[PDB]
């Protein structure tokens, strides 16, 4: 009689053709990556009791260089930016991890003059070469590559140009067509 | 619903078990296809193609190169002794024939 | 057209004799090997014009060709997408 | 207005990359890969279609495309793709 | 001439023309995209972590939100087809007393 | 990386309490509550606040997602503690969210009255616009918020909101209360409220309602009286309203099928253009008498004066991941008619796209989903201002710890 016992597709294809111990438990623990000594809590194992916060890993915050009181009053000298202002600047970037088009908005307007972007982003990178190019034996960072400000107002201007301009983009975009028309048609 | 699983990964395989069920219940072969079909039909064609993508990189890299083109595809075919039965009445673009000079037509 | 037969000359009969293996040709093989292309081309142009005309086409497409060379036995890859 | 023709082309890449990880596939290589495939799916589903109207039935199964494999592939071939075909069938209905 | 292409050539001027003013106006194509971008990314960001993990556990949730709609949907759903099935456990019990009337 | 938290959404209009991690908010209750000094006691869940009791009294605690009345503030937040949540506020740090339009001196106020009163463990107060975004999957695009006070358009970058960006506009689910309350004034619609229905019969269509007043309701004042005469106009409009597909046309209105609705005291009827012609002041105010201001900007109006008062270099990421939410985006065809002036009035160079977030789960509570997952982050435990920071750095901490 025929064996089978199990799945029909797969049974005529092959005949046809022939100790408890390990409680999760609401453990508290310290973020070694955190200077306060906070203490939180999670439901750990019963193996990785007191073993250090795996996500510590993210605590890489980015690279920014602090100036001294003296090197600031004898190189970072500047006649159109005052110490409570660099400070604040440099704060800034320091604390929203270097996005000028974020800290920009977060300026003081009322107690320092209103700046834009550029020259705010100018003024951090001028910093910067400026507090390294005292002495060539600093390693970690001497020439700064500071960005060039006076093609980005450029870029700036002759695209806000282009931004809001309604009509225009239908008119260049035709006249575009006949030029490449009358271009190939002279090739 | 249920995070939907597609039957090629469920059985194993590469090729599109959708697409060949598709073909074999739309096309002549028959009224209706069971499910067991083109789940079968794709591996053997999957299986076929791994042997044979084998022998042509083999080939490949037997003659110093990095891209399988039709030679090592042509060579590998007739070297092998099952493939060459199973497309011995097929021929393929640009991949020539072997260096098989018979031993009477040698110098002497 | 006429006479395109002949755009088969003997140093392509030769290349096509040593890539079988020939050494040596004789002089009427030419007009042998002329003949039965001729007779191989007609049949699978014949075949193609068969699935084009059918399909109301005006072009001969590669699919056509493959069509053909597969009644006629001789299965081509490379040109079926 | 795109007439998007379809083709196997991803998963004979996917295999190729999985059974050689350092080897690569010309465009005229997947072409003639692509024809294979298609030529020897026609020839299986028309072998298991014969076998299926010569048992007098209307469907196709894994069994007639079993037998079909057994007759198509030659020798050391056919054993090696019908145990591939059965242990698929197994791991899935096996809901894996 | 054509006595036409003459008149095409002096419309294709006029065309010139007014594209001479319109780029006087505002320009045709802000050469010069991006040349000097030199800001160095740091040596790994660290923001992205943030991103990283947001875009892991965002989608998680939206993605094991239509799961338990869709589980709890396929629960309540088998529960219709068990009381269903009670219905046809009675109809089940009927067909096993017409097996017996026909035996 | 889970920890148990409290996930706070305190709106003007409703406000979300929950644990971080869930799909959902434990609790969901209205904000607009009344009062009755029993001293002044205050109710959640909308059974022990619609109920018609001795002197109910007027209360606003949070008003344009600000804290009006920081002694209705504690009450709610010690009723949701107590009542709902039912667990000691020193188990469970607390991550509530705020309008970006804060102030400092709000913030501070409200970090001391948590870290002095109940004595959390950690505290964290992020942004409606943030947490929307981090809800919906995006770190940089504009949120579009158009709640019971306001709509809002707040353009985020790499996750912080830039204040210079912001638009707000007035016309919001009051702008909507108030349209309805003209309509019916007009047609001659008695709006009268359930508390003060008894028995009710059917009536024919546009008849006159047969309903029997109460023969002893209790003392109530005229604040109560609005508040549920409002939540009958908000009924009203998530049944009725729909926002017309293109520019609200007469003519084109007048030949869209009427929408039936029946009133809590029986008189029910069909309203045609009428529904229609109130949602298109929130797209286009020219058109709505009693509003003689140009001054105010729709919704496709704000949408595009907070991209354009962003930086150009990241315009494109707005428009981009421009993401919609609030209450009043649940009105029929709304976001389509945004989606077709957002194509219509933005640069063709900038791509546009909406995030079809249009579940009302995902709208109505999309800031507090936002605190869930930001919650329930292991990195974000790095970001929670500890009790030893409030007591070391003070009220002012919070400023420097969270932005
Ligand atoms: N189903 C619905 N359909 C249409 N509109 C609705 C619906 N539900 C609520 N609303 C509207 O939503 C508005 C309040 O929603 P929401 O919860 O977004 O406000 P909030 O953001 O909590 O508070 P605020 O608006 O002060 O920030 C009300 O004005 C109400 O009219």
């Amino acid at each position: 009689k025929r064996p089978e016992g199990m799945h029909r597709e797969v049974y005529a294809l092959l005949y046809s053709d022939k100790k408890k111990v390990r409680p999760w438990k609401w453990m508290p623990f310290t973020n070694p990556a955190r200077k306060d000594g906070a203490m939180f809590f999670h439901w750990r194992r019963a193996a990785e009791e007191g073993k250090d916060y795996p996500f510590a890993r993210f605590n890489k915050t980015v690279q920014v260089p602090v100036y001294s009181e003296q090197e600031y009053q004898l190189y970072l000298h500047d006649d159109a930016w005052t110490k409570a202002e660099t400070d604040h600047l440099f704060d800034l970037s320091r604390r929203f991890d270097l996005r000028f088009v974020v800290i920009h908005d977060r300026y003081d307007h009322q107690q320092f003059k209103k700046r834009s972007v550029e020259d705010l982003k100018e003024r951090y990178y001028h910093i910067c070469a400026k507090l390294a190019n005292v002495r060539a034996v600093p390693g970690t960072d001497l020439k700064i590559p500071v960005f060039d400000a006076g093609h980005e107002r450029r870029r700036k201007e002759q695209l806000e140009r282009l931004y809001n301009r309604t009509p225009e983009q239908v008119a260049e975009e035709e006249y575009l067509l006949q030029e490449l028309r009358k271009i190939e048609a002279r090739k | 619903r249920a995070k939907a699983k597609s039957r090629s990964s469920r059985a194993g395989l590469q090729f599109p078990v959708g697409r060949v069920h598709r073909l074999l219940r739309k096309g002549n072969y028959a009224e209706r296809v069971g499910a067991g079909a083109p789940v079968y039909l794709a591996a053997v064609l999957e299986y076929l193609t791994a042997e044979i993508l084998e022998l042509a990189g083999n080939a490949a890299r037997d003659n110093k190169k990095t891209r399988i083109i039709p030679r090592h595809l042509q060579l590998a075919i007739r070297n092998d002794e099952e493939l060459n039965k199973l497309l011995g009445r097929v021929t393929i673009a640009q991949g020539g024939v072997l260096p098989n000079i018979q031993a009477v037509l040698l110098p002497k | 057209l006429r006479d395109n037969i002949q755009g088969i000359t003997k140093p392509a009969i030769r290349r096509l004799a040593r890539r079988g293996g020939v050494k040596r040709i004789s002089g009427l093989i030419y007009e042998e090997t002329r003949g039965v292309l001729k007779v191989f081309l007609e049949n699978v142009i014949r075949d193609a014009v068969t699935y084009t005309e059918h399909a109301k086409r005006k072009t001969v497409t590669a699919m056509d060709v493959v069509y053909a060379l597969k009644r006629q036995g001789r299965t081509l890859y490379g040109f079926g997408g | 207005k795109r007439s998007r023709k379809e083709s196997y082309s991803v998963y004979v890449y996917k295999v190729l990359k999985q059974v050689h990880p350092d080897t690569g596939i010309s465009s005229k290589a997947m072409g003639i890969m692509n024809s294979f495939v298609n030529d020897i799916f026609e020839r299986i589903a028309g072998e298991a279609s014969r076998l299926a109207h010569y048992n007098k039935r209307s469907t196709i199964t894994s069994r007639e495309i079993q037998t079909a494999v057994r007759l198509l592939l030659p020798g050391e071939l056919a054993k090696h793709a019908v145990s591939e075909g059965t242990k698929a069938v197994t791991k899935y209905t096996s809901s894996k | 001439k054509s006595h036409a292409e003459i008149a095409e050539q002096a419309k294709h001027e006029a065309e010139i023309e007014t594209r001479i003013a319109e780029l006087r106006k505002e320009g045709f194509w802000s050469l010069k995209r991006l040349p000097k971008v030199p800001e160095p990314p740091r040596p790994k960001g660290h923001w992205d972590y943030l991103c990283e993990e947001m875009q892991w556990l965002s989608a998680d949730f939206a993605q094991e939100r239509r799961w338990k709609r869709g589980v709890a949907r396929k629960v309540v759903r088998m529960v219709i087809r068990h009381h269903e099935e009670q219905r046809q456990k009675e109809e089940r019990a009927r067909r096993e007393e017409q097996a017996k009337l026909r035996r | 990386d889970e920890v148990g938290a409290l996930v706070f959404d305190i709106g003007s209009y409703t406000v979300r309490a929950g644990y971080a991690g869930e799909d959902c908010p434990k609790v969901d209750f209205p904000t607009a509550i009344g009062m009755v000094v029993e001293g002044p006691t205050y109710y959640i869940d909308t059974n022990a606040l619609r109920v018609p009791r001795e002197n109910m009294e007027a209360i606003s605690p949070l008003k344009n997602g600000m804290v009006e009345d920081w002694d209705s503030f504690q009450a709610i937040l010690d009723h949701t503690y107590k009542m709902h949540v039912k667990s000691e506020a020193s188990l469970h740090p607390v991550l509530m969210s705020e309008a970006p339009w804060n102030t400092r001196a709000k913030r501070e106020k409200l970090t001391e009255l948590m870290f002095e009163h109940y004595n959390i463990p950690a505290f964290f107060l992020c942004k409606t616009a943030v947490l929307t975004a981090f809800a919906n999957g995006r770190s940089t695009g504009l949120i579009l918020d158009s709640g019971a006070t306001h709509t809002t358009a707040i353009p985020v970058h790499d996750g912080y909101v830039l204040q210079q960006g912001i638009v707000k506009s007035p016309l919001a689910g009051d702008f909507i209360t108030m349209q309805c309350r003209e309509l019916f004034q007009e047609m001659n619609i008695e709006l009268v409220p359930p508390y003060m229905i008894a028995s009710k019969e059917a009536v024919r269509e546009g008849s006159p309602a047969n309903w029997k007043r109460k023969e002893k309701l209790p003392q109530v004042t005229r604040s109560w009286h609005n508040y549920m005469c409002n939540c009958v106009i908000q009924d009203f409009q998530a049944s009725v309203l729909q926002v017309s597909d293109s520019t609200y046309d007469e003519q084109v209105a007048a030949q869209m099928p009427t929408v039936h609705y029946e009133f809590p005291n029986g008189y029910n009827c069909d309203f045609g253009a009428e529904r229609l012609k109130i949602p298109e002041g929130l797209f286009d105010p020219s058109n709505v008498k009693g509003l003689s201001g140009n001054t105010m900007l729709g919704v496709s109006h704000v949408v595009t004066t907070s991209v354009g008062m962003c930086d150009i270099d990241i315009r494109p990421g707005l428009y981009g991941s421009v993401i919609v939410a609030g209450g009043n985006t649940l009105i029929q065809s709304f976001t389509d008619r945004l989606n077709r002036e957002l194509s219509q009035k933005t640069p063709p160079s900038m791509r546009l796209k909406l995030i079809a977030n249009n579940t009302t789960v995902e709208r109505r509570f999309s800031s507090w989903i936002g605190g869930s997952i930001l919650a329930s982050l292991g990195t974000f435990q790095q970001m929670w201002i500890s009790k030893q920071e409030y007591e070391e750095g003070g009220k002012q901490c919070v400023e420097r710890k969270c932005p």
